[PDB]
RNA sequence: UGCUUCUGGGUCGGGGUUUCGUACGUAGCAGAGCAGCUGCUGCGAUCUAUUGAAAGUCAGCCCUCGACACAAGGGUUUGU
RNA sequence: CCCAUAUCCGCAGCAGGUCUCCAAGGUGAACAGCCUCUGGCAUGUUGGAACAAUGUAGGUAAGGGAAGUCGGCAAGCCGG
């Protein structure tokens, strides 16, 4: 007969093959459709998740029942110190699709970027573009390279940008870096094309990308958690507790006459690691990295214009799991996708941001810096010192 | 060169972490007996009888946190085996591990 | 922001962390983590607990 | 104009709550939630400043064998407020209140969050305390 | 993911952090008292000082550039 | 000689069944439970590495307290 009462399905179709993710690094699945009016820029950009913290700011939004008090609100850290442009490629629109008509690399590559071509960099004699690189010092090579930027000049209607990161500026253990394609959004492509030309080696900030404020999308892997049962994987109900074959089950599993199982049922499998892409979180913040000037170094990012202190971000006791932030990092709002240490991918929206709380302007009071490893109850180890007093180890 | 000892620390509360209570001692064993495996390139190891029962000092389920022991490499003694070289861990009693580096004690 | 101070131990707290207890005849009570609240619904006494800043301030402890 | 904000309910549907005010009603058996739609087993959940329907199962006997309106001002539950706190009271209670809001009591004994405060006036008013 | 840019990770140590709550010893003309010897000396739970002490803390925490050794290697295949 | 988680009967070195004798210290009312000495054994027809789901047997859960279910089944409270 017909099911008694209503209830609405049990998880989403939509995310629906819960397989292992086919890539570690989060892939821009969709860039944001190019206007020839607005000035060359990029759309992406390539960060890692540091942690969580608060963040005491001033709302501002006339009529809600918060208007200009003080609200605690969680933040997300990314660290992302700056890309670096080792080459471009174009794409051509063909009534198949969007294929790739040509691909240009320039003359020197970090071995940062080069680990990136060996599956074994100990084993290797690292020898990945070592032919390539000597086409840009002889005529006979230089005179194909400007054929070849002619040539995506004539043709080429895409043009993305290729961008490793820095990975030994970084706490992390990996050397080898992520590549990923940026594309440039922006006017006419010759333009577009000239412009990447002179970024080829060069450093790209964030702050050339993103500014504050801004929403954006975070594209990553979920966290992994291995073979879940039905219970964790679509949050089903629990079955009572005089269940013989075990009762973190799905009892019913399909109708008789439908005579196999179908793909909208709810069955165990693996959990966590897929690729999620998640829209509209603010940036906060674009904080600066650490820097000498006068043999002294700048290291203040989480002071504000209401806190003025000495403090970065750096919590007491480092980053959990993860280690020092020393680098440019943003301030997403809330919770993002992925564990720590995990490489995330922020995109610029691909919608028209017209809401009040989009395009709500920021001012932070305050930032939380106390420790993360456990109830840690001190902003400062100047504070923690001056209010304990004098310990036995002195 | 080929016949050194020098002492050790070996912080078995951080290479037992983890394992149930009935085989926290004998993991602490087959983690000496690795040790020793890694800081001298040697398959053959023997683990003294003081260091035994050192470990399974206070029981079962409580192996000390850490653990003070003298690596001994020797020359294989009658029955040349595929071996050259054997280990001999020999236990060395303290009574703190504070400022204890690896000290390369000699004869 | 406004820091309070726990009612138990005597540190700061900040604007993201603790709780607060409100008894039925007001009195209102900011905790810093669940051990000072526990101790404080325990009826403890936070001069008789060495790590308490009542106890540092009675047994003039510091200085 | 401000809107309530959510809160961690903690008073699901048979929650016998103290009567905090002097209509003689000593108990409040909670019936239901007012404004609630509903779910696959799944009761009904009560917060501060929630409205709901009990029924006072000990008290004054004019009180008791009937269904009442009353008003959730103080539960043992800790939510949290916009403004990163955390609060919990001592002991859940409620008052008694008509379908447009007045209060069938005189007085509160006891405090009142200011979750129910900012939301129905003729109960900030018989008021003893604030949050 | 790492596996010789005199570097690299690994172990140990140190520092940061953090959890619990003030260690053993010793001192005390603090201690309900009791006993012996003519004030002294013993027994005595607890207390105070040394003592936010002691203990633990990455095995899936963070920094060392402190000692120690190590790492240029092995095996199987792949052709337009 | 065995007299029973291997010498008997259950097809077997089978968690079943099968008649008696002697009977230490502590705690405690106690031949109760728990630790120990004399005496005995090597975990009950195998080991190693992992620590997923679903199980089996134990646990603990904020607020509410039978709203669950045919039914307070199970668990929990109580306990000297
Ligand atoms: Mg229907
Ligand atoms: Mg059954
Ligand atoms: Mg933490
Ligand atoms: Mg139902
Ligand atoms: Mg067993
Ligand atoms: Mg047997
Ligand atoms: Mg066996
Ligand atoms: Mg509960
Ligand atoms: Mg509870
Ligand atoms: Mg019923
Ligand atoms: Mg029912
Ligand atoms: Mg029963």
């Amino acid at each position: 007969s017909h099911r008694k009462f209503s209830a609405p399905r049990h998880g989403s179709l939509g995310f629906l093959p819960r397989k292992r993710s086919s890539r570690h690094r989060g892939k821009v699945k969709s860039f944001p459709k190019d206007d020839p009016s607005k000035p060359v820029h990029l759309t992406a950009f390539l960060g890692y998740k540091a942690g969580m913290t608060h963040i005491v700011r001033e709302v501002d939004r006339p009529g809600s029942k918060v208007n200009k008090k003080e609200v605690v609100e969680a933040v997300t850290i990314v660290e992302t110190p700056p890309m670096v442009v080792v080459g471009i490629v174009g794409y051509v629109e063909t009534p198949r699709g969007l294929r790739t008509f040509k691909t240009v690399f320039a003359e020197h590559i970090s071995d940062e970027c080069k680990r990136r071509f060996y599956k074994n960099w100990h084993k290797s004699k690292k020898k990945a573009f070592t032919k390539y690189c000597k086409k840009w010092q002889d005529d006979a090579g230089k005179r194909q390279l400007d054929k070849d930027f002619s040539s995506m000049k004539k043709y080429c209607q895409v043009i993305r940008v290729l961008a490793h990161t820095q990975m030994r500026l970084l706490p992390l253990r990996q050397k080898k870096a992520h590549l990923m394609e940026i594309q440039v959004n922006g006017g006419t492509v010759a333009e577009k094309l000239d412009w990447a030309r002179e970024r080829l080696e060069q450093q790209v900030p964030v702050s050339q990308v993103f500014g504050q404020d801004e929403m954006i999308d975070v594209i990553g892997v979920t966290k992994g958690k291995g073979y879940k049962g039905v219970t964790s994987r679509w949050h089903t109900k629990k079955l009572p507790r005089k269940t013989h074959r075990g009762l973190r089950k799905v009892a019913c599993i399909g109708a008789w006459h439908p005579a196999r199982v179908a793909f909208s049922v709810a069955r165990a499998g693996q959990k966590g690691y897929h690729h999620r892409t998640e829209i509209n979180k603010k940036i906060y913040k674009i904080g600066q990295g650490y820097l000498i000037k006068d043999g002294k170094l700048i290291k203040n990012n989480a002071s504000t214009d209401y806190d003025l202190s000495d403090k970065s971000i750096n919590p007491l006791g480092g980053f959990v799991h993860y280690g020092e932030v020393t680098n440019d990092f943003v301030m997403l709002k809330g919770c993002v996708v992925g564990t720590k240490k995990r490489v995330l991918t922020l995109r610029k929206s691909l919608l028209v941001q017209t809401k009040r709380r989009a395009l709500e302007k920021i001012d932070l009071k305050f930032i939380d810096t106390t420790s993360k490893f456990g109830h840690g109850r001190f902003q400062t180890v100047e504070e923690k010192k001056a209010f304990m007093g004098p310990l036995k180890k002195d | 060169n080929e016949v050194v000892t020098r002492e050790y620390t070996i912080n078995i509360h951080k290479r037992i972490h983890g394992v149930g209570f009935k085989k926290r001692a004998p993991r602490a064993l087959k983690e000496i007996r690795k040790f020793a495996m890694k800081e001298m390139g040697t398959p053959d190891v023997r683990i003294d009888t003081r260091l035994n029962k050192a470990v399974w000092a206070k029981g079962i389920r409580n192996v000390p946190y850490r653990i003070r022991v003298r690596l001994s490499r020797k020359r294989n003694e009658d029955e040349d085996s595929p071996n050259k070289l054997y280990t001999l861990v020999t236990y060395v009693p303290v009574t703190t591990f504070k400022n204890l580096q690896t000290v390369n004690v000699d004869e | 922001m406004k820091v309070e101070l726990c009612s138990f131990s005597g540190y700061k707290i900040y604007p993201g962390h603790g709780r607060r207890y409100a008894r039925t005849d007001g009195k209102v009570f900011q905790f810093l983590n669940a051990k000072c609240e526990s101790a404080f619904l325990s009826k403890r006494n936070p001069r008789q607990i060495n790590w308490t800043v009542l106890y540092r301030r009675k047994h003039k402890k510091g200085q | 104009s401000g809107a309530k904000f959510r809160i961690s309910l903690g008073l699901p549907v048979g929650a016998v709550i103290n009567c905090a005010d002097n209509t003689g009603a000593k108990n409040l058996y909670i019936i239901s939630v007012k404004g609630i739609k509903g779910r696959l087993n799944r009761l009904p959940a009560a917060g501060v400043g929630d409205m709901v329907m009990a029924t006072v199962k000990k008290g004054k006997p004019e009180l008791r064998k009937k269904v009442h309106p009353a008003v959730v001002i103080r539960q043992r539950k800790s939510y949290r407020r916009k403004d990163g706190v955390f609060l919990y009271f001592e002991d859940n209670a409620g008052v008694i209140v008509n379908n447009k809001g007045e209060m069938k009591g005189s007085a509160i004994t006891g405090p009142v969050a200011k979750e129910c405060a900012d939301l129905w006036p003729r109960i900030a008013s018989n008021a003893g305390s604030i949050a």
